[PDB]
């Protein structure tokens, strides 16, 4: 079978702005097949609670899955997603920039 | 005036750690209004749209009937499939299939679809006249003959032409404060410091819907795609999307460069520059 | 509104 590794983009709902409620996201798409897992990091530790989308999928038949969780970012606090998937040895993490 | 339904349906098998799972999702648009997932802790056709939550109980227990149907189907399929093609009964395996109906720019029924994918590849899909088939290998030449001699595409365009079609306009019509209401991106352009020669200007667009935009950087008016990165449109999570470009530019020259944006909520094409 | 059709 097809075996295509996530494409992962970390961000938020808005534009992040220091003690402003928001929710803080990580869309993982381009991926085949559909078993995938994925948490959220604050300081490197997993954040309880995340929600996620409806397993879904591209014209090209790779998958797609929004994670989100509401938080309210500070100057300090930094915020990464970590995901596994068959096509990953290890588990992949990308930092949160608020400008990407 | 163009508007469309699409669903979205996936089994995975996983022998040895019981039967497939099944998930479907449907849109108008590219709002979601729908999901159903047999894994879930109840299996139920649930309403993602708030312009569908009126529809009533008899509604959606036919939908969950027609979910829970198609799972079983699904299921059967994917056995015919790993015997169509001689696989192992150990490997897990993908079945998708997405369809929709599709109102043209005048708001008419232009054109219905039917696709299907086998482990990621393409497998059988309805030709453009709804009436035919394209099989994509041996195997799926077998599952042609069996719905060709069915009449199943009689079936299928029965649907896409005809209920696809009522069921679309009683949702645009129920949902059209938001369905039928283009929102403008919200833009901005930011600027980084790579080198001392240098930089990244970076073209954003926020809070649009629908999806489709398009970001281009120019150079004294001149298209720039040599050196520009474009990131795939995004969900913000609250129905909108969110895309950036961003191209590399000389230290210096950042007042040479500009962002055309273009989207169904724009009047007219956008043009942007670096503010510092 | 979904529709529901013949094995592969
Ligand atoms: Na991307």
């Amino acid at each position: 079978a097809i075996q295509r590794t996530p494409k992962i983009q970390v961000y938020s709902r808005h534009p992040a702005e220091n003690g402003k409620s928001n929710f803080l996201n990580c869309y993982v798409s381009g991926f085949h097949p559909s078993d995938i897992e994925v948490d959220l990091l604050k300081n490197g530790e997993r954040i309880e609670k995340v929600e996620h989308s409806d397993l879904s999928f591209s014209k090209d038949w790779s998958f797609y899955l929004l994670y989100y969780t509401e938080f309210t970012p500070t100057e300090k606090d930094e915020y990464a997603c970590r995901v596994n998937h068959v096509t990953l040895s290890q588990p992949k993490i990308v930092k949160w920039d608020r400008d990407m | 005036g163009s508007h469309s339904m699409r669903y979205f349906s996936t089994s995975v098998s996983r022998p040895g750690r019981g039967e497939p799972r099944f998930i479907a999702v449907g849109y108008v648009d590219d709002t979601q209004f729908v999901r159903f997932d047999s894994d879930a802790a109840s299996p139920r056709g649930e309403p993602r749209a708030p312009w569908v939550e009126q529809e009533g109980p008899e509604y959606w227990d036919r939908e969950t009937q027609k979910y829970k149907r198609q799972a079983q189907t699904d299921r059967v399929s994917l056995r015919n499939l790993r015997g169509y093609y001689n696989q192992s009964e150990a490997g897990s395996h993908t079945l998708q299939w997405m369809f929709g109906c599709d109102l043209g720019p005048d708001g008419r029924l232009l054109r219905g679809y039917d696709q299907s994918a086998y482990d990621g590849k393409d497998y059988i899909a309805l030709n453009e006249d709804l009436r035919s088939w394209t099989a994509a290998d041996t195997a799926a030449q077998i599952t042609q003959r069996k719905w060709e001699a069915a009449r199943e595409a009689e079936q299928r365009r029965a649907y896409l032409e005809g209920t696809c079609v009522e069921w679309l306009r009683r949702y645009l019509e129920n949902g059209k404060e938001t369905l039928q209401r283009a929102e403008h991106p919200k833009t901005h352009v930011t600027h980084h410091p790579v080198s001392d020669h240098e930089a990244t200007l970076r073209c954003w667009a926020l809070g649009f819907y629908p999806a489709e935009i398009t970001l281009t950087w120019q150079w004294d008016g001149e298209d720039q795609t040599q050196d520009t990165e474009l990131v795939e449109t995004r969900p913000a999570g609250d129905g909108t999307f969110q895309k950036w470009a961003a191209v590399v530019v000389p230290s210096g020259e950042e007042q040479r460069y500009t962002c055309h944006v273009q989207h169904e909520g724009l009047p007219e094409p956008l043009t942007l520059r670096w503010e510092p | 509104l979904y529709n529901t059709v013949a094995t592969l």
